[PDB]
């Protein structure tokens, strides 16, 4: 019956409050982003031959990834 | 066997390209024509391959799409924004009148390309014959102006007419200042005596730029042909060939006489005390800065600007702090700098190649009596197409500069005490959503409170347009979706409607005026209402709820869609 009815915890509330979490947010660009200290390391042919291009990695990597469900985001 | 699902109605505009995405333990091998690769299926009918996508003279080669994505040592060549590259029309000619004054010199120019083309074939040796064909070595327009008709005249003198009118047109106006054969003598004048200036060798150039570009865009309709090619990527030998035989007209004229990006170290590897030092490889000459920025700077603006960040340019031989100031010399194409900063002394100086920097005072050191404040972070800024090297130390068999200079004096590199390498945070390119800070200009916020308002407020000189979007987005999962857009008059307005379970985000585009008290209002009819209520000059100003979507430009059209099959 609402924005902030249906977004939130309780639903049945008819009176149009804004909580403090309803902020506006520009787009923005002041931001720094990381850069792993290793990558996947992938070579893919080093012979390049004629029966295709080739691309090979069996090394395998993972990283945890934090995620902001309010702001559907990974990081 | 194909499948059952195609993406139609999607952005047309970009350049597209095959790509694949693996994790780990992977072996996959892409299949072109030719030499690239081997085709075990047959493609569609007409459908071309990638192998001849590749453009004309040049070796294909597989790389990363993202990014320079090579697990290597601290040897990575660090690249900033890159330029168009050119990877995606005849000038002008017919639209100036012909004036009568020089009809009769373009009559003898025109059958001077007329005798031209002849002689080009009777240094094969053709004969005059009343059949035309080429293997035959026969050419009927062996016969002078005389008694050839206007219609094949008028062909004749359409590229003459053309090549004068680019001629006339490149900018410079033109005025007025034996051998055996069937009877036919060409020979107007001599041609090898006389030189070309250069700049009408530069304007038949660019004439037989528009001749070739005129020729391929009549040619696209007559498949991928290096010819169909534009003049600019043509080849140099034919390229070559064009040129002198569309030049000879003018020798023959004259002989008569008619977006940076920002890398840094991490912000907890500041400094405060101690002679730190640090090497900086630039491969290209462009715009690069270095130096040691606080752990405040911002990675949008340019680096040095303000107080969060002492840099030096090579570009402009200069240091940048509050104000500029001449500082040492340029580098040249594969130089090194080496920067030093003694917190103790708050002393900062940079070593081109060896040789300590100075200025017009005569002080080695560039900047003195600063402050330690929250420490310094070793910062690099590399404008369009720019390549760098940067060396916190922890590799004092390749620290060149760093025994020659700095060693001895008691600087210690930044990384020689460390057992792991450094995080290296560099500036992203995608505009996240941020909340709207307090300390900020032109983009002011408030929070009233009936019904609850979020209303705005700014002040500045410079207009633009900003994307504001809410904190909370609305999912639907999985129900009916239908997002309609309806007015204060009624709801005659565009509404979409295909939705399985995206988080539609509430958001509007605005443009900023002197006073924008434009605002949202959460409120109540019948079901969820957000009222974006505006204000005076609402006209370009959008108004809807949006998924992820993190695009910084200026358009509402083209805003990149798809729908599958």
């Amino acid at each position: 019956p609402l924005s902030a009815g249906l977004f939130k915890s309780e639903h049945k509330n008819p009176v149009p409050q804004c909580p403090p979490r309803l902020h506006v947010q520009f787009l923005s660009h002041v931001l720094w982003s990381r850069m792993p200290n290793q990558f996947l390391k992938v070579d893919v042919s080093r012979i390049s031959e004629r029966q295709g291009w080739l691309v090979q990695c069996l090394d395998p990597l993972q990283f945890m990834s934090l995620h902001i469900p309010e702001e559907n985001r990974s990081v | 066997q194909p499948v059952q699902g195609m993406f139609e109605n999607f952005n047309i505009d970009g350049l597209f390209f095959p790509v694949v995405s693996f994790s780990a333990g992977i072996k996959v091998r892409f299949l072109l024509g030719g030499r690239h690769g081997e085709f075990k299926f047959l493609p569609p009918p007409g459908y071309a391959a990638c192998y001849e996508a590749v453009l004309p003279k040049e070796k294909l080669k597989v790389e990363h799409s993202r990014e320079y994505k090579q697990e290597r040592t601290y040897t990575r060549d660090l690249l900033g924004p890159t330029v168009s590259l050119t990877q995606a029309v005849p000038v002008d000619t017919s639209q100036i009148v012909l004036p009568p004054h020089l009809e009769r010199i373009r009559e003898r120019l025109a059958e001077n390309i007329h005798e031209l083309w002849v002689m080009n074939k009777i240094e094969l040796g053709w004969q005059y014959g009343p059949v035309r064909d080429d293997n035959k070595r026969q050419h009927p327009c062996l016969v002078e102006f005389c008694k050839l008709p206007e219609q094949e005249r008028n062909y004749n003198l359409q590229m003459s007419l053309e090549t004068l009118k680019t001629l006339l047109a490149l900018g410079c106006h033109v005025g007025i200042a034996y051998q055996l054969t069937s009877g036919y003598k060409p020979a107007p004048m001599d041609l090898s005596f006389i030189k070309l200036t250069p700049s009408q060798e530069a304007m038949v150039d660019k004439l037989a730029e528009n001749a070739h570009n005129v020729w391929a865009r009549d040619r696209i309709r007559q498949r991928r042909n290096p010819r169909l090619v534009p003049y600019t990527l043509l080849d140099d030998r034919t390229k070559k060939s064009n040129k002198d035989s569309l030049r000879e007209a003018v020798r023959t004229l004259l002989g008569y006489g008619y977006r940076f990006r920002i890398f840094r170290a991490e912000k907890t590897y500041a400094v405060k005390a101690g002679r730190w030092y640090f090497e900086f490889e630039a491969v290209t000459a462009g715009d690069m800065r270095v130096g040691w920025s606080r752990p405040g700077c911002q990675p949008d603006l340019e680096l040095g600007s303000d107080d969060r960040a002492f840099a030096f340019d090579g570009f402009k031989a200069q240091r940048w702090h509050q104000g500029n100031e001449h500082y040492g010399r340029s580098w040249q194409a594969g130089d090194v700098v080496g920067c030093m900063v003694d917190m103790n002394e708050h002393t900062m100086m940079f070593t081109l190649n060896g040789e300590i920097l100075l200025d017009d005072s005569g002080s080695e050191l560039a900047f003195k009596d600063f402050d330690v404040g929250d420490g310094f972070i070793p910062v690099c800024s590399l404008g369009v197409a720019q390549v760098g090297r940067m060396n916190f130390g922890k590799d004092v068999s390749t620290l060149k500069y760093f025994t020659i200079c700095g060693l001895q004096e008691g600087y210690e590199p930044f990384a020689v005490n460390t057992n792991r390498d450094i995080t290296m945070w560099l500036s992203k390119r995608l505009p996240q959503f941020l909340q709207v800070p307090s300390n900020h200009e032109h983009i002011e916020v408030t929070r009233i409170d009936k019904v609850t308002q979020k209303s705005f407020g700014s002040q500045n000189n410079n207009t633009d347009i900003m994307f504001y979007r809410l904190s909370m987005p609305i999912e639907c999962a999985x129900x009916x979706x239908x997002x309609x857009x309806x007015x204060x008059x009624x709801x005659x307005x565009x509404x979409x409607x295909x939705x399985x379970x995206x988080x539609x985000x509430d958001s509007d585009f605005e443009v900023l005026m002197k006073t924008a008290h434009g605002h949202l209002v959460p409120d109540r009819i019948d079901k969820d209402k957000e009222t974006p209520k505006p204000e005076f000059n609402n006209h370009k100003d959008y108004a809807q709820e949006k998924p992820s979507r993190l695009k910084q430009x200026x358009x509402x059209x083209x805003x990149x869609x798809x729908x599958x099959x």
